[PDB]
């Protein structure tokens, strides 16, 4: 019974995981935003919207 | 919960203000009042077409606002006495006593 | 206030806005006879004392209320036609069935009761039980069926959306009524111009999503 | 020999062939063409576990996929018309429909009864 | 013989009945809309 | 109160007759649930 | 604290008030709504005209002519206007009094550029 | 509840207004909240997600949504300034 | 007729456990835990509670059916 | 094994607790009539009916751990175990009986609603077939009964005073014409003596 | 009645019968019923209690079966109060947080 609920526990996870996947391919289909200047100064993320900016190319200028 | 939520919150001194202004408002200006409820009240003047209640509102938000606004001294000092006693009508936690109806009367008579 | 019967709406140029004034004010002075006695009842009820009163006001007096929303709004809206309760079937199925237990509009009878009577009947019939046991097993299902019909409050809540629903879209169509004459010359290019027939706020709602999403930002 | 016995296996059989009906749409509508990459993986492992889990499915299959061979060979005697879409074997045309679950896709056997 | 709280179960008991009466009958919440009619009217 | 309606439900009625004692402690019962179930709905 | 009947006459006041702010706030909305919905059709219009766009059955697709139409340069300016003047405004955080300081110095900024 | 509790209700939806304002200038601060630009479609989207942050009553929503009217309305006009031929 | 009507409890329901008094304190404390988390999640909920109207608390409308609610003016 | 353990206590405790009332139980039920043999447990008080009922099933079902019992307690414990099987096999008995008896009664309530005064409505003056036979047929497993209870004078004196008593008040309840004498032929032999 | 109808009501009462025989009787239902009936005498008729029969003497009474009246209303009246008193300061919590977030 243990392994049986472990198993189907792994399936919804791959059903989930698959999900999540389409979804983020989604979002990194779209056009890749460029920061400069003011912007790449000050990016755009924040814990509070993070999930609007997840998954999104981004073009930033910095010092490594 | 079935009690309706607050949209602004007033503290205790804003409330009674306000409080004390309306009353004095609804003896003041009611013809103002009773003109912008009759206009208001139909179909076309409610929310079709509310812009010709415009003037009506306008004159009386404009008398609201001058009962609000106490230009004279006496209604000042009656106003802030009113104000006080229901200050501490209100903070007064143990089991209330006499009413503020006496300073209202004074209040609405000034 | 006690607003004339007359409208002062054109029927000839906004024939639904008249419409819907002239049902409004018809209905206007009952439905506000019904609304003052509500509220003198609640206003009374508060000013009673202790248990009889103010200690239980706000929270046990519920249908009152809820008979004062419904009282008011319909009494905005005036009257309420089939076509609008068809237009709402879209997400309310059950619109006239809860329509009908929330307004005194047409007298309802227990057909299913009855009918579940009969078949009581036809089976007492079949196996010779007295009249009176089977006049008893016909009562008894149209006792049930009155009793699941009647009240149902929240019947009353789906009319009260449904009342919303109705006020907003009447608005929406007197506003059309009135600037049509307007936007009727803007309308033949658009129609010339645009093959499509979705509405101008999400189509611009996509472009601007489009623009977002590909426009560089130079 | 039990009329009961009949019955309650009857029963679970119809609840097991539902959840995997269910099991399978659910599957099918996140892998519209990349189901069978776990469907008929090589592995034999995930083979005898999907065909072990998906029984009254690959029966179900097998029963209508004998159906269909033997109504198109009926209709074929009876008009002298073509062959079965194609001259496909026996043996070949079988073995594919059994494997092809995508006929249960849309197919839920509490809704359709 | 003896009973225990033989008086507090007996209030109990006069309470419980008041109190289902009470919510049953709505006795102390009448209903006025009846009485509107019959009432005068200010402002 | 609930013994005194059902005792004069059963002297009066001939039909009523039929019910058993245990019949008549199981609508007790079901009568005492409802009762407590009320009073403790009434509150919330 | 007061008799029945002017806790009565307040709240009546009270309602004429709101139902009075509701009235200012509906006629503005009209107004701007009506504003908004004829330039939003010209705009689509133009944009159909002009080849930027093509809008088919249920959707707008890309034209040749997209990097001339205004709504792409109303975004562009947009994001000008945000990193010249309101620069950081995406990721501040900060308290809400700051917050308001940081909108009022971008205010002034702007009010002081044009 | 006594009328001092149940006031209340009837005072929460009135919003708060200087005593020493007329009714025109509450009608033009109204109209001033409520104006309509085009490059509001961006902007707006730019700020309202933001606001969203911040917002947990209504004073705070007035103050924040009327000061990114009055940005936007002062970018509109600096837009309008920049490209004369679309608004000849 | 005969009188009937008192308060004084039954003999029938009066009996105690073998171990003592019924189990009064325990069934007590279990209602007062019940009562306690109940109100707190009534408190919580009612008190801490704001109305916010602005345009972002508006979505567009759709039918059962997921489409976008638009009605015709017939 | 602790779970064995409390679970062997347990069965210990009911079974002798209850062994030890279930004289008194039967006593009870003897007493009382056939009507409502538990009227004195559902209405006075409840001596111990309801949890021997209970624990009768667990006696006769739950299985027995003898390493945890001793000599003594495993056989007052077996002991227990047959007076609670018994104690079932007299309950059985007594709803048979008490079932039969309100079969008769009703009868004599389907009779009796056809006399009422109130009865304005169904109002028959010649008795049916139907009935008819239900009564034959009643009264000959009533005197079926009485038959096979000659080994017990008292139980037979109880069924006879509790359950012939709806069977003479159907006698007086229709006049002594058409089929009754057949209907009552064996009922007149001792029984329509007895009650006069 | 007629005689048909006879033979119909017959077949449907020993059908009626028959059911309620066989799902009272069955194992598993028989089971269900048993604890069910036991479970119910056993909260009906000993249900918590406050008045009771005392057949003990003082010196064999407990001071748990003498106080338990009072624990009971000791421990409803503070959980009232305390509920009230916990109900006005979150009250004054969410006053004094609002007014301090604005206006
Ligand atoms: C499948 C199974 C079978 C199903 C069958 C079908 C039917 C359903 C059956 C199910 C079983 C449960 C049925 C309910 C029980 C019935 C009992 C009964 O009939 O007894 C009759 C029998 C009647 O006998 P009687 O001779 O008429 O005597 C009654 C008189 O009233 C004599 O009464 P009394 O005197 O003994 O009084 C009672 C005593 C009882 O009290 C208690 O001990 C109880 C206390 C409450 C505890 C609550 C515990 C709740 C726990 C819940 C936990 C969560 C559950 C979650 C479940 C989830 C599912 C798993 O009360 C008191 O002690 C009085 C307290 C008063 C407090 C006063 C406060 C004063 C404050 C001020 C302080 C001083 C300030 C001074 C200031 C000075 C300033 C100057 O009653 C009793 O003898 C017992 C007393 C009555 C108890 C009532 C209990 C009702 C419970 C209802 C529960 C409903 C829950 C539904 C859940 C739904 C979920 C979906
Ligand atoms: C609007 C909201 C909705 C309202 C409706 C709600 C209904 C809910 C479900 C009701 C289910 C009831 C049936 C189950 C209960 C047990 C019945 C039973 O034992 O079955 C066998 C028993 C039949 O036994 P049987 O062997 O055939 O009869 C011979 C035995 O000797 C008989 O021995 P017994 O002593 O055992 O039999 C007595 C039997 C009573 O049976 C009888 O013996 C005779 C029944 C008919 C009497 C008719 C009146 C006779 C003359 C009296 C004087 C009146 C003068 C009026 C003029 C005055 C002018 C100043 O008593 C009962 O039925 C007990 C329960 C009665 C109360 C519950 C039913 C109320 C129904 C009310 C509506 C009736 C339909 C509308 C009528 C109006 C249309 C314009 O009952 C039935 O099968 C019949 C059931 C009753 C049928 C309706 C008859 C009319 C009753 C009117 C009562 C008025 C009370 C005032 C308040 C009304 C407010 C709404
Ligand atoms: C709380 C949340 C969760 C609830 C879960 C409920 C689950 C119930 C499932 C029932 C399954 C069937 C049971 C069959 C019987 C098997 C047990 C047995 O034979 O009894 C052995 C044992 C002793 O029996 P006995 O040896 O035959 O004694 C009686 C003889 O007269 C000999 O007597 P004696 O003189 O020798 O003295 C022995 C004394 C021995 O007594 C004891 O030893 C028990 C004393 C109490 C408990 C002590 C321990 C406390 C700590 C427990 C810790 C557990 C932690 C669990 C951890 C789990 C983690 C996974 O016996 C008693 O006094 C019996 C007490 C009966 C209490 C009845 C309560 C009725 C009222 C309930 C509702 C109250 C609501 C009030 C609301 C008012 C608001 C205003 O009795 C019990 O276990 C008592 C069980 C009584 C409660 C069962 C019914 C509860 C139903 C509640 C209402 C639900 C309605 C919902 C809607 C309906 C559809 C869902
Ligand atoms: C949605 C909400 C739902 C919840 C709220 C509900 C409220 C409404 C009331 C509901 C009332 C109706 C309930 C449904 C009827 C249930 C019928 C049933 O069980 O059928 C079995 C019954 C078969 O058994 P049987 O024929 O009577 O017995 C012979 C068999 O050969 C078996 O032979 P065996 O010897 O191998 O097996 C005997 C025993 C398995 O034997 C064992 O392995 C040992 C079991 C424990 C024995 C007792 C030891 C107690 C130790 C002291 C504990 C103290 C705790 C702390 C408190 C201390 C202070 C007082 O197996 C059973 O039959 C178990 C019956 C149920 C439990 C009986 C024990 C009651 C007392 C203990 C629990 C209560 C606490 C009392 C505390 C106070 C005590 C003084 O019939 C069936 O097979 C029917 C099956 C189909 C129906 C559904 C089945 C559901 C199964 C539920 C099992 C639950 C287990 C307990 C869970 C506890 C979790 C905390
Ligand atoms: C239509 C469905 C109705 C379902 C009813 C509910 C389920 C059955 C009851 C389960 C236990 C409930 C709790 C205990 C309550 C007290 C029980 C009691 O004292 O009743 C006896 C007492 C004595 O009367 P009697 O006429 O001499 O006995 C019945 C006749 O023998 C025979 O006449 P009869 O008319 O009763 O014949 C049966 C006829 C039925 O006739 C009808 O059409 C009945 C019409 C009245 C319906 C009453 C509805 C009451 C609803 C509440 C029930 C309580 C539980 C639910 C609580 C939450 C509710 C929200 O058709 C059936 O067989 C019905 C289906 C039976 C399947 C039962 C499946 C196992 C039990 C499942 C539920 C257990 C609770 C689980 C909780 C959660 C666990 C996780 O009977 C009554 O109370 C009369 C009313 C009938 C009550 C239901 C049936 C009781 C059967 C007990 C038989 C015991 C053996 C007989 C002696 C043998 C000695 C050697
Ligand atoms: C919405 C519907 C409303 C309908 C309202 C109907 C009202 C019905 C009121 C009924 C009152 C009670 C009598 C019927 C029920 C009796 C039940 C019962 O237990 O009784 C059983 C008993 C009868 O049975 P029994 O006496 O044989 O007792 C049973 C005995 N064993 C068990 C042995 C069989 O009592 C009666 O039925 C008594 C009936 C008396 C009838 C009196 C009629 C008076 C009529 C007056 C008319 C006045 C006209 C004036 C006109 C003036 C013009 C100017
Ligand atoms: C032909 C037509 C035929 C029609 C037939 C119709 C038959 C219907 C039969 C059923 C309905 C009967 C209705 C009777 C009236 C209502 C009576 C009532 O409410 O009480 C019921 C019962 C107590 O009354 P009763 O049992 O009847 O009399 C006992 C006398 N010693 O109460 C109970 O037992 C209920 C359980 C609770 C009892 C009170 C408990 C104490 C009260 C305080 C509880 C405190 C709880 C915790 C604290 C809360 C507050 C802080």
């Amino acid at each position: 019974i243990g392994t049986l609920l472990y198993g189907a526990n792994q399936s919804s996870k791959a059903r989930e995981n698959k999900v999540a996947t389409e979804t983020r391919k989604e979002r990194m289909a779209k056009p890749t935003i460029q920061l400069t200047g003011a912007d790449s100064q000050n990016p755009p993320f924040t814990e509070k919207n993070i999930n609007d900016w997840l998954y999104k190319t981004v073009s930033i200028t910095g010092r490594p | 919960s079935i009690l309706p939520p607050l949209q602004y919150t007033y503290s205790n001194e804003e409330s009674l203000e306000l409080l004390i202004h309306s009353i004095k408002g609804n003896k003041d200006c009611n013809s103002e009042r009773k003109a912008f409820n009759l206009c208001r009240s139909t179909v076309l003047g409610k929310h079709v077409e509310p812009e010709k209640c415009l003037d009506k509102a306008l004159v009386f938000v404009n008398c609201f606002q001058k009962v609000r606004r106490d230009e004279s001294a006496a209604c000042q000092s009656a106003f802030n006495s009113t104000l006080e006693c229901g200050k501490k009508y209100s903070e007064s936690t143990i089991s209330l006593g006499s009413s503020c109806q006496s300073q209202l009367d004074a209040y609405l008579n000034c | 206030v006690r607003l004339n019967l007359k409208s002062n709406v054109d029927q000839n140029e906004y024939p639904f806005l008249a419409k819907w004034d002239k049902d409004m004010r018809q209905n206007y002075e009952e439905y506000q006879n019904r609304i003052d006695a509500t509220t003198y009842h609640l206003q009374r009820s508060q000013r009673g004392i202790a248990v009889f009163g103010e200690w239980m006001y706000p929270r046990y007096f519920q249908k009152d209320i809820l008979e004062l929303e419904v009282l008011r709004r319909k009494q905005q809206l005036g009257k309420i036609y089939p076509e609008e309760v068809s237009s709402y079937t879209q997400i309310n199925p059950d619109i006239a069935n809860d329509l009908n237990l929330t307004f005194n509009a047409k007298l309802l009878w227990p057909v299913r009761g009855m009918t579940v009577g009969a078949g009581f009947f036809a089976f007492a019939h079949l196996f010779n039980l007295p009249y009176s046991f089977r006049l008893g097993l016909f009562v008894l299902p149209t006792a049930v069926e009155l009793a699941f019909t009647w009240g149902n409050k929240t019947s009353q809540f789906k009319s009260i959306e449904f009342m919303d629903y109705l006020l907003q879209y009447r608005v929406s169509k007197a506003l059309l009524e009135k600037n049509a004459k307007h936007f009727a010359e803007k309308k033949a290019a658009y129609q010339k111009e645009i093959n499509s027939s979705q509405s101008v706020q999400d189509l611009y709602n996509q472009l601007i999503t489009l623009v977002s999403e590909q426009a560089p930002s130079e | 020999f039990n009329s009961i016995l009949f019955l309650l296996f009857f029963i679970v059989n119809l609840y097991w062939f539902n959840s995997g009906l269910i099991f399978f749409n659910s599957v099918y509508k996140i892998h519209h063409d990349a189901w069978t990459l776990i469907f008929q993986t090589d592995s034999i492992l995930n083979k005898l576990k999907i065909y072990f889990f998906l029984l009254p499915l690959y029966i179900s299959s097998f029963i209508h996929s004998i159906s269909t061979w033997y109504y198109n060979y009926i209709l074929n005697f009876l008009l002298f018309s073509e062959n079965l879409n194609t001259n496909t074997n026996f043996v070949d045309y079988i073995t594919y429909n059994t494997l092809l679950l995508s006929k249960f896709e849309d197919f839920n056997l509490f809704v359709y009864i | 013989l003896p009973i225990r709280n033989i008086q507090f179960a007996r209030y109990h008991y006069l309470a419980a009945v008041t109190v289902f009466t009470y919510f049953a009958t709505r006795c102390c919440l009448l209903d006025y809309k009846k009485y509107y009619p019959l009432a005068s009217v200010k402002k | 109160m609930f013994k005194e309606l059902i005792h004069i439900f059963r002297t009066y009625y001939i039909t009523f007759r039929y019910l058993k004692k245990s019949n008549i402690n199981f609508l007790k019962n079901l009568s005492y649930t409802l009762i407590a179930y009320y009073l403790i709905i009434n509150f919330q | 604290m007061f008799s029945d009947f002017n806790m009565y006459e307040a709240k009546v006041f009270l309602k004429a008030v709101a139902d009075a702010q509701n009235t200012f706030r509906q006629t503005a909305q009209q107004e701007n709504q009506l504003a908004r919905y004829e330039s939003q059709s010209q705009s689509l219009l133009n944009g159909s005209t002009s080849g930027a766009i093509s809008i088919t059955g249920d959707n707008i697709q890309q034209g040749r002519n997209f990097k001339a139409l205004k709504e792409v340069k109303l975004f562009q300016y947009s994001n000008e206007i945000f990193k010249k003047y309101l620069a950081g405004f995406d990721s501040f955080s900060g308290d809400y009094t700051a917050f308001k300081k940081f909108l009022n110095e971008s205010v002034k900024k702007i009010e002081q550029d044009a | 509840m006594k009328l001092d509790q149940i006031i209340s209700y009837y005072i929460t939806p009135v919003r708060r207004f200087d005593k020493n304002l007329t009714a025109e200038q509450i009608y033009e601060q109204y109209q001033q909240a409520a104006q309509f630009n085009e490059i509001d479609a961006f902007t707006n989207i730019r700020f309202h997600r933001k606001f969203k942050e911040y917002i947990q009553t209504q004073e705070q929503s007035d103050y924040l949504y009327e000061k990114a009217k009055q940005i936007s309305t002062l970018a509109q006009k600096m837009f309008e300034k920049k490209f004369p031929e679309y608004y000849t | 007729a005969r009188l009937w009507w008192t308060l004084d409890p039954s003999k029938y329901y009066l009996k105690q456990i073998s171990s003592g008094g019924r189990n009064e304190i325990l069934f007590t404390v279990l209602g007062v835990t019940a009562a306690y988390w109940y109100f707190g999640n009534k408190r919580c909920e009612h008190y801490w509670r704001r109305q916010i109207d602005n345009c972002q608390s508006w979505s567009r409308a759709q039918n059962i059916n997921g489409n976008n609610l638009t009605v015709k003016q017939y | 094994s602790l779970v064995s353990l409390f679970k062997n206590t347990f069965l210990k405790s009911r079974v002798i607790g209850l062994s030890f009332q279930a004289q008194r139980v039967m006593a009870q039920m003897a007493k009382t009539d056939f009507e409502n043999p538990d009227e004195h447990f559902l209405l006075n008080d409840a001596m111990k009916y309801n949890e021997l009922v209970f624990y009768g099933r667990l006696a006769e079902n739950w299985s027995i751990n003898p390493e945890l019992f001793g000599k003594a307690e495993l056989a007052k414990y077996n002991e227990a175990k047959q007076t609670l099987i018994d104690f079932n096999q007299y309950h059985a008995l007594v709803q048979n009986l008490h079932e039969f008896y309100w079969e008769l009664k009703t009868i004599y309530l389907e009779l009796s609603r056809g006399v009422a005064t109130s009865n304005f409505h169904n109002k028959r003056e010649v008795t049916h077939s139907i009935i008819e036979s239900d009564i034959k047929n009643s009264i000959h497993k009533y005197i079926q009964l009485i038959d096979d209870l000659k080994d017990y004078p008292e139980w037979q004196h109880k069924v006879r005073e509790e359950i012939g008593y709806y069977a003479h008040m159907i006698y007086t309840s229709v006049n002594h014409d058409g089929n009754f004498p057949e209907i009552f032929k064996e009922f007149n032999k001792v029984d329509s003596l007895y009650y006069f | 009645m007629n005689h048909s109808c006879q033979k119909v009501f017959e077949g449907f009462v020993s059908a009626l019968y028959d059911t309620s025989y066989f799902f009272r009787n069955f194992g598993p239902f028989k089971a269900t019923i048993h604890y069910a009936t036991y479970a119910n005498y056993l909260a009906q008729n000993w249900a918590p209690r406050v008045s009771y029969i005392e057949t003990s003497t003082p010196a064999y009474t407990l001071a748990k079966n003498k106080y338990a009246v009072y624990i009971v209303y000791g421990l409803i009246g503070g959980a009232l109060i305390h509920n009230y008193m916990l109900d006005n300061k979150a009250a004054q919590k969410s006053q004094q947080y609002y007014l301090k977030h604005r206006d």
